[PDB]
């Protein structure tokens, strides 16, 4: 069961668009866009990609997202909803999300273990740690070496990223 | 055996937070030449507990809510942060020992402002809605010099990891080399929790009842205490023998609790700033400072030949 | 249009991060860095028509380095295998495969 | 706008085109046309009008769509290649991935919804550039993938594309949504070359650009944006009058113009490659093309001619704008015929 | 004092390093024969399994090159117990 | 006066004294008297598993010394 | 192919068909796309940490910034809107019709 | 594996005292209480500035995203080029400051 | 393809070195000095053959 | 350039520091003789394994023991 739990979050990952591409509202799109962003961010630090799920967090959720969260609440106008003593209020809410991981569990069926089990990746996909790197994340220092190899990805990129400042400032002016 | 530790991590965060507002009210007290509690416990030691009872007991408003979900989440997610944010802390030895705790408490508080903005949307106010974007704005305005200070300090350290920060300072303090690094992020903790004197939210979640204002109330004072022992450990680094870990403990508890009345004293000693004050503050105040800081923690340890080791 | 600047002028802007079997930062392997390198050194300068028909045994070891299709199949064959054996009870696995033999170093 | 920002911004247009044109990295085609659409916005909201904003949302839109979708064709090459060299594709789904994303950054049908609006939405230099230096980039790509794309899938985009481009072109009045439409139908005229002879691809696009640069210059000399505007020229500048028109007679495909020059040397190559039914068929479509836009040049050579008393103070001012390259532009869009064996010089 | 003490940081990771470039020769020999180990028991265990399927080579590479592939998580852990397989593949990961 | 704040002081103090206490006496019960073994790299993890091995137990804290070898 | 990577493929064709059928609003439409630049990310981060080819590493986070910083210019498009209308309508950008 | 414990421990505290602080006070049978602030009846005006202030966080949050891998840049060997870039990227964070101020994009929440 | 040819279990029996890691860390630099010559052939060999089947002995 | 200068550390005093931390981060690393000593240290640390060489027989100046005379010494880095 624990075995395969990158792919277990890779099924929540799916699942998790299905939250917000029916599209309920922006706000929930939101919402599900964030938790899409969580466990797709475990995928990437179960392969000891800790700086990219660190990104993920920091510059698309806690960055990004917080801006399209902000976006969206300086717009479509909101409304009340049922506001009914506890027994609607928190107790819908508990059935519904137990209802939300009762279908998460519920989809691991016959017609999963046809996939599953024909093509088991669990038990020789994970190969992250297929022998010794050293005193060093490998992936860290591929991130490292923006600087001293990636000299011209870093002036595009600078230069993009003013080039945005300027854009921004010009589009929303209205003059 | 694991679980025994989580609890006695997550139990005394709470009663200290607990006890945290015994502790303001009485050196707001003695400050403002008054007294603090007194009556209820001997010297006012059951005030937090009748608070709490008083608190959790209340009556729930019946609030007219927007949405559920997002009432519900930023209470959660608001004690979720605030709790996990204590995790990688050296008290000398962390609960989960990382190797990127100081990308991770980055991470964890640029996640904090979804409590103020879900909690804003799941009222029905504009005006509690403005207020909570006012407060967003804040406080990922902040969040900026918190990441370019940060970055700036640990351009001494080495690495992400915050117990190598304990050996970076086994020689000389590090508010030595980084006080105008320290003071300005000083201030940027001060201004992230909304703090006096950047309390404009005092000057979002009223909609909801009294009991998760004092959730929201706690994870605010968690995360008061959470950055102070934070910037203890990132300036103010203590001496550790590794045989007897209980003195870097007194010692690191000692400075954290003077830096957390060091807020206190804070409070009850300034008026206000109004919004755009403290964003003139940030904006044109700390960012050209602080960029020429980073520049200056970039270039100085090349110059000196004392770049850190990365392990 | 492949304006060709970088080598005209000399410069090298984005070759570096093109292949696995470049400088890598303190001499990193690939996990296929052999077989990329088989597969460059046989496909070189002879153009891709000829590269497709020509060089295609390199390119299919490093096809199978890459994605381990052909061991993923051999090993759930044998995996397979070994369940339907031990669900007739006709096999019986080793102390070394259970967890009873004191690991090797 | 800020004549420094400008300056700024069109060399970063540039410097984009430039960076998916010199790159031999997938990453570094995404991050030139990253910077392409980035530096582009500004240039359509020149004016800051709903129906810019309106324009730049839809071409927002559509060439971030092709952007995921060309990382995706990236993605997937990097799974079945493992490499990032700016060459064959390794997978024909990331193949049909790529070939769809340029064709959506192309604006080839069935991806050709968005063309007419933004060009109608934006002004006329705007409109110029993005439509013609905005198919630099992805007909570059399209120029250093050829050996993995699809020949149905490039061949079904191609003629869907100069028949939705010739049948756009009936029920309009308005100038730009005319030069979007035979923007459609002159991509599918690119694309269907491509893969038999990329030379004929440069050929078209050069001549594509200097007939379009043509005509918007004249549009910008005269400051006509719809049919009925434009026939008020003939009254205020005469000699504006004919090179419109003459260039139009180009851009049908006609000779002995220049314009007459790729459409030819297209059916040149697809006649080698046995095929007679296409070029055909897609020069009928072309025939179809100078139906309606015949329709236009008796528009404004003849009939519906006449003129508003105001005009006659038009008289009293000459034209102070800049018609910058427009004599140099009109002989090359038009006389250059008798040398079309310079085409030798695009291999 | 921040540069007498980095430098001195740096002294003692190189120290640190060469204690490793020492100890490097002994552990490269012991995982060459951990890996060899491992091999030949998974190949014993083939022979022992594949014995009705017919058209099976035991011991078939699927390169067609002669040359030493490093072998993947499920060449050597494939036919042990789960706990085996997450202390290989997420030990280090899943380490506090 | 100015010592009536110094048991909720003292109390807080107390409250934060016990997490870092509690986890360094864990770590000293959990591994042998000693501290845990930090792996932030995979060298670190390759010569702790290694005593995980090399101890028989499964526990990469119990150190084999000299009288192992012959 | 592979499973996880089919699982990536999977999100990224759903969040397309979300970007490919508007219901009402424009943020909808950019939290689709930007759910898309999500599973870019994951799925470039999966392969690259997978071959362990090193000098990658920093291409998903090129491929993050370029992309956030490109839904930063859709979000201010999207606000000229609702400058405009009063909402991020799709309905309302229906004046280049004609 | 601990992590994943530690934050399912915080995240069922969490939810336990939400849940006791929603349902505790819910026993009492109070009042049912009728009768439902600055604005009564307005809509919301958007406000330029606020989102003008976001987009700048996301794009200094951006170019701080570059700069976050430098403890680690600072250990190779080319340290000329990682010198010049690193101050490069500061230099051009300052430019997109200087730019913000001096086209008034900082004022009214300077 | 051809079989892979995998050294017999007898061929890579061999007294280990059962210290642990702090042994071995607490013994390095004089493991270094004094044990030099066959470490070095040994990863000559290593690096030389690439393949571990002819670096056994 | 003196009174210009005097002003804006009057009015201004912030961004005069920013300014002159700024041109000090730039101009100081190439003014100072420490800097050589970060590029030589940063090269001489040892990440990888020293994978030695097959001795064909005329190498002067390759050692063949780590207490051997030739060979790249840190003397100057432990005494400094
Ligand atoms: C090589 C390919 C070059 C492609 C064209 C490059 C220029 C175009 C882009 C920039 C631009 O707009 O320039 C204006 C452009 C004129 O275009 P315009 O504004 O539409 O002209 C209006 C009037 O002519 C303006 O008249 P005026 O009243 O302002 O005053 C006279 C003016 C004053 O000009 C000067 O004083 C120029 C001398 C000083 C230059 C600067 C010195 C510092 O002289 C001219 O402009 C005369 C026209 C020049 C010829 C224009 C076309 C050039 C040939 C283009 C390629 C043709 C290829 C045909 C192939 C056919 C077969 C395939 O060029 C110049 O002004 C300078 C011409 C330099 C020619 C160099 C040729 C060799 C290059 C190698
Ligand atoms: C880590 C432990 C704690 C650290 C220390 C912090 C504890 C002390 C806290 C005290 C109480 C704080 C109350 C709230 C404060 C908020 C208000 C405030 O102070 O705002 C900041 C104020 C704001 O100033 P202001 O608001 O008065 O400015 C007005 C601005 N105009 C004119 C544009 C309107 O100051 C700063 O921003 C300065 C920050 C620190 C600068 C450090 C510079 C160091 C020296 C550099 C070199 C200079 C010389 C040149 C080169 C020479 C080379 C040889
Ligand atoms: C009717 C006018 C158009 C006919 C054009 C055909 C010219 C030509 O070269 O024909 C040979 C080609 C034949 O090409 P082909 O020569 O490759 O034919 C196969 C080769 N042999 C003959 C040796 C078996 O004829 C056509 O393609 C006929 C169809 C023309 C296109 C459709 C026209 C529709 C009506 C308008
Ligand atoms: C650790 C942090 C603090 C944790 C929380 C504090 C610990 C104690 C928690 C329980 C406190 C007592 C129950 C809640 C307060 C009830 C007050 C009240 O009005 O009660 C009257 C209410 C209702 O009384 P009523 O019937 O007169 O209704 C009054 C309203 N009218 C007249 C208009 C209809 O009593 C209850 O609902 C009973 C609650 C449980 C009683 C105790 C059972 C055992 C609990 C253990
Ligand atoms: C404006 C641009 C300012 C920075 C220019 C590059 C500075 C630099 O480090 O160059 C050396 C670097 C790299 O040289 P290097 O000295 O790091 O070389 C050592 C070799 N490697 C990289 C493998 C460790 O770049 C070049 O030599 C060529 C790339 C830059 C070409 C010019 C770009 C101009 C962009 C304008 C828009
Ligand atoms: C509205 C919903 C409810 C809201 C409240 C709850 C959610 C929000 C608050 C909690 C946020 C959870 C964050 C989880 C990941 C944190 C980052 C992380 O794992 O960093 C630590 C570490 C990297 O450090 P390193 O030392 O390199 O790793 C060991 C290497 N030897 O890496 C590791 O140690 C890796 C450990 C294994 C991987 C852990 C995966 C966790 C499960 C997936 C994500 C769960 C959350 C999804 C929803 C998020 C919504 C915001
Ligand atoms: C007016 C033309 C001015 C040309 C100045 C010189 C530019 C140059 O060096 O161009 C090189 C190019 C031939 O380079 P080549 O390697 O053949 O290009 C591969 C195409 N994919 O040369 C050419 O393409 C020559 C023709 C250029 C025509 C451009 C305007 C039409
Ligand atoms: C192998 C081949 C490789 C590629 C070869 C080269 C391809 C070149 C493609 C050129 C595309 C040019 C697009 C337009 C120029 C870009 C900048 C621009 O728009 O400048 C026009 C400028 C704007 O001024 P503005 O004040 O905005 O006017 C609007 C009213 N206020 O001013 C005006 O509006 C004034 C009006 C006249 C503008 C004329 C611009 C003509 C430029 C193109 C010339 C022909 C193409 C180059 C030569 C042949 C090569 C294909
Ligand atoms: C890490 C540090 C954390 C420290 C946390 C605690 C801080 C406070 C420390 C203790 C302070 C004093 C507590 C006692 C206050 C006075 C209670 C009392 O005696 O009240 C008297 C009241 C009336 O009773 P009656 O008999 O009628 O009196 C008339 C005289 N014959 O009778 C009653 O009220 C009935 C008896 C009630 C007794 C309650 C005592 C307090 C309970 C505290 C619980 C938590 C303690 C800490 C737990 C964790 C550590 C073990
Ligand atoms: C070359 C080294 C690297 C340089 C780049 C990195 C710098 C790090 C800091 C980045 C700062 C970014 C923002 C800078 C904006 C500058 C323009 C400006 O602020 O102009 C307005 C200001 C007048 O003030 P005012 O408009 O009233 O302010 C509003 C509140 N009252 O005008 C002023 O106050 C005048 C400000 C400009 C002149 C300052 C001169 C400082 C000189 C210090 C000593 C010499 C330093 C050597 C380098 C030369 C620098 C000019």
């Amino acid at each position: 069961m624990m075995t395969y739990i990158v792919f277990i979050l890779s099924i929540i990952f799916v699942m998790g668009f299905v939250g917000f591409s029916s599209k309920p509202s922006p706000i929930y799109g939101g919402l599900g866009l964030i938790v899409s962003g969580g466990v797709g961010c475990g995928i990437v630090l179960n392969f000891g990609g800790s700086f990219l799920g660190l990104m993920v967090f920091l510059i698309y959720l806690g960055g990004m997202m917080v801006v399209f969260g902000y976006t969206t609440a300086m717009a479509t106008e909101q409304y009340p909803e049922v506001w009914v003593s506890n027994k609607v209020v928190l107790g819908t809410f508990i059935t519904g999300l137990l209802m939300e991981f009762l279908m998460v569990y519920y989809v691991l069926k016959d017609k999963e273990v046809e996939i599953v089990f024909k093509f088991n990746g669990m038990g020789d996909w994970v190969i992250y740690d297929t022998g010794d790197s050293g005193f060093f994340s490998e992936e860290a220092m591929g991130i490292a070496a923006l600087y001293s190899y990636g000299t011209w990805l870093v002036i595009v990129t600078g230069w993009s990223l003013l080039i945005g400042v300027v854009v921004i400032m010009e589009i929303t002016r209205g003059n | 055996m694991f679980m025994i530790n989580v609890l006695t991590l997550i139990i005394p965060i709470l009663l200290a937070v607990a006890f945290l507002t015994l502790v303001e009210r009485k050196v707001l007290g003695y400050m403002q030449f008054r007294k603090g509690p007194n009556v209820v416990g001997p010297y006012g030691l059951l005030q937090p507990i009748a608070d709490a009872i008083k608190l959790f007991i209340k009556e729930p408003l019946r609030p007219a809510t927007s949405s559920i979900s997002m009432f519900i989440l930023a209470p959660i997610l608001a004690l979720t942060l605030a709790l996990t944010m204590w995790i990688p802390l050296p008290m000398p030895y962390p609960l989960i020992n990382m190797n990127l705790g100081v990308l991770f408490m980055l991470a964890m508080s640029s996640l904090a402002v979804y409590s103020i903005l879900w909690s804003g949307w799941a009222s029905n106010s504009k005006y509690a809605l403005i207020g909570a974007l006012r407060a967003v704005a804040q406080t990922i305005s902040y969040e900026v010099t918190l990441a370019i200070i940060l970055l700036s300090v640990l351009l001494m350290n080495g690495s992400f990891t915050l117990s190598t920060l304990i050996i970076t300072q086994e020689q000389v303090w590090l508010i030595f080399p980084a006080w105008p690094l320290a003071m300005m992020w000083f201030i940027s903790t001060l201004a992230e929790t909304n703090r006096a004197p950047f309390d404009l939210t005092e000057g979002f979640n009223v909609e909801y009842a009294a009991g998760p204002f004092a959730l929201f109330f706690m994870a605010e004072y968690a995360n008061i205490i959470m950055m102070n022992i934070f910037t203890t450990t990132l300036f103010l680094g203590a001496f550790h023998n590794p045989y007897m870990p209980e003195l870097y403990t007194i010692n690191f508890t000692i400075k954290s609790l003077l830096l957390s009345i060091t807020f206190l004293w804070i409070r009850a000693s300034y008026p206000r700033f109004r919004y755009d004050q403290l964003m003139h503050l940030l904006w044109k105040n700390f960012l050209p400072l602080t960029l020429a800081l980073c520049m200056w923690h970039v270039s100085l340890p090349i110059l000196l030949s004392s770049i850190p080791p990365q392990t | 249009p492949f304006f060709d600047v970088q080598k005209k002028l000399g410069v090298d802007l984005d070759h570096w991060m093109t292949i696995q079997s470049a400088e890598q930062p303190h001499r990193i392997p690939a996990r296929c860095h052999a077989f990329e390198k088989e597969w460059i050194e046989c496909a070189h300068g002879i153009g891709s028509i000829r590269a497709e028909k020509e060089c295609k045994i390199e390119f299919e070891d490093f096809r199978e380095c890459l994605l381990r299709q052909k061991t993923m199949k051999r090993l759930n064959a044998i995996k397979r295998q070994r369940d339907k054996l031990i669900k007739e009870g006709k096999y019986t696995p080793p102390p070394h495969h259970s967890g009873q033999e004191d690991l090797r170093p | 706008m800020n004549p420094i920002i400008l300056i700024i911004i069109l060399m970063t247009v540039m410097l984009g085109t430039i960076i998916v044109m010199i790159s031999t990295h997938w990453l570094l085609i995404w991050i030139g046309f990253e910077m392409n659409m980035l530096a582009i916005i500004p240039i359509m909201m020149k004016k800051h009008n709903p129906r810019a904003t309106e324009a730049s949302t839809k071409y927002f839109l559509t060439q971030s769509t092709a952007s995921m979708l060309l990382m995706m064709a990236i993605i997937i090459n990097l799974m079945f290649s493992g490499q990032w060299t700016v060459m064959k594709l390794f997978n024909p789904m990331a193949s049909m991935l790529m070939t769809m994303a340029l064709a959506m950054k192309l604006g080839m049908a069935p991806f050709h919804f968005w063309v007419p609006e933004v060009t109608q939405g934006i002004p006329l230099s705007s409109g110029l550039i993005l439509l013609t230096w905005q198919k630099l980039a992805p007909m570059s790509v399209l120029y250093q993938i050829l050996p993995s794309i699809n020949l149905d899938l490039i061949l079904t985009l191609s003629i869907l594309s100069i028949t939705i481009g010739g049948w756009g072109g009936l029920n309009q009045t308005q100038l730009r949504k005319i030069m979007a439409y035979s923007s459609i139908a002159h991509m599918g005229w690119m694309t269907a070359v491509l893969l038999y002879n990329p030379t004929m691809t440069l050929l078209n696009l050069i001549i594509y650009i200097i007939m379009t640069s043509t005509m918007f210059t004249l549009f910008m000399a005269n400051s006509t944006t719809t049919t009925l505007s434009l026939s008020h020229t003939w009254n205020k500048a005469p000699i504006m009058t004919i090179l419109v028109l003459i260039t139009l007679l180009s851009m049908g495909g006609l000779p002995p113009l220049s314009g007459f020059m790729p459409k030819w040397m297209i059916i040149q190559e697809m006649t080698k490659n046995d095929s007679i039914i296409l070029p055909t068929l897609m020069a009928i479509t072309a025939l179809l093309n100078l139906y309606f836009y015949m329709r236009l040049t008796y528009s404004t050579a003849l009939t519906m001619f006449p003129s508003t008393n105001n005009m006659k103070m038009k008289w009293q001012f000459p034209t102070t704008k800049r018609m910058t390259l427009l004599p140099t532009m009109t002989v090359l869009s038009t006389m250059l015929l008798p040398l079309t064996p310079i085409l030798s010089i695009l291999e | 004092s921040m540069m007498r003490w980095n430098r001195e940081r740096r002294r003692l990771q190189i120290e640190d390093f060469e204690a490793r470039i020492a100890l490097m020769p002994l552990l490269q020999a012991e995982k060459d024969r951990r890996v060899l180990q491992m091999l030949r028991e998974n190949l014993e265990e083939e022979a022992t399994i594949m014995k009705d399927v017919p058209g099976w080579k035991v011991g078939e590479s699927v390169f067609h090159t002669t040359r030493w592939v490093t072998p993947m998580m499920g060449e050597l852990y494939g036919l042990r117990t789960g706990e085996e397989i997450l202390s290989s593949t997420y030990g280090f990961i899943w380490y506090t | 006066m100015w010592f009536e704040v110094l048991p909720g002081i003292a109390v807080m103090g107390v409250c934060l004294f016990i997490p870092g206490m509690a986890t360094a006496r864990i770590h000293r019960f959990s591994n042998g008297g000693r501290e845990k073994r930090v792996a932030h790299y995979s060298y670190q993890w390759y010569l702790m598993e290694r005593d995980r091995r090399v101890s028989g137990v499964n526990r990469y804290y119990v150190s084999k010394g000299l009288e192992n070898i012959d | 192919m592979s499973l996880v990577y089919m699982n990536i493929m999977m999100a990224f064709t759903v969040s397309l068909t979300g970007l490919l059928m508007y219901r009402s609003h424009l943020m909808s439409s950019l939290l689709c796309l930007e759910g898309m630049m999500l599973s870019l990310f994951i799925l470039a981060t999966l392969m690259i940490l997978n071959s362990h080819f090193t000098l990658a590493s920093m291409m998903p986070i090129i491929l993050l910034v370029f992309a956030a910083c490109e839904a930063a210019l859709g979000l201010s498009l999207l606000v000229m809107v609702s400058n405009t209308y009063g909402t991020d309508y799709v309905q309302n950008l229906n004046l280049l019709q004609c | 594996m601990n992590l994943m414990i530690t934050l399912l421990t915080n995240f069922t505290l969490a939810t336990l005292l939400v849940t006791i602080a929603f349902w505790l006070p819910q026993l009492n049978v109070y009042s049912e209480k009728t009768s439902p602030d600055p604005m009564g009846s307005a809509r919301l005006p958007f406000s330029m500035k606020f989102f003008l202030v976001a987009i700048t966080f996301l794009l200094f949050d951006l170019e701080i995203a570059l700069l976050l891998p430098l403890p680690w840049a600072s250990q190779t060997t080319n340290l000329n080029t990682m010198l010049t870039m690193a101050l490069l990227l500061i230099f051009l964070l300052a430019v997109s400051l200087a730019y913000e101020w001096t086209q008034k994009g900082l004022e009214w929440t300077e | 393809p051809g079989i892979v040819e995998l050294p017999s279990l007898e061929d890579l029996k061999v007294q280990e070195v059962k210290v642990s890691s702090s042994v071995l860390k607490a013994a390095a630099h004089h493991y270094g000095a004094q044990c030099d010559k066959p470490n070095k052939e040994f990863m000559l060999c290593r690096w030389e053959e690439k393949d571990p089947r002819r670096c056994l002995e | 350039v003196a009174a210009f200068l005097k002003n804006v550390w009057a009015k201004e005093p912030v961004l005069v520091a920013s300014f002159a931390i700024a041109g000090l981060a730039v101009i100081l690393p190439t003014l100072s003789p420490y800097t050589k000593y970060s590029l030589m240290i940063n090269r001489a640390t040892p990440y990888n394994y020293p994978v030695p060489l097959r001795d064909d027989g005329n190498m002067p100046d390759v050692p063949s023991h780590p207490q051997d005379p030739q060979g790249p010494s840190l003397e100057w880095l432990k005494r400094l």
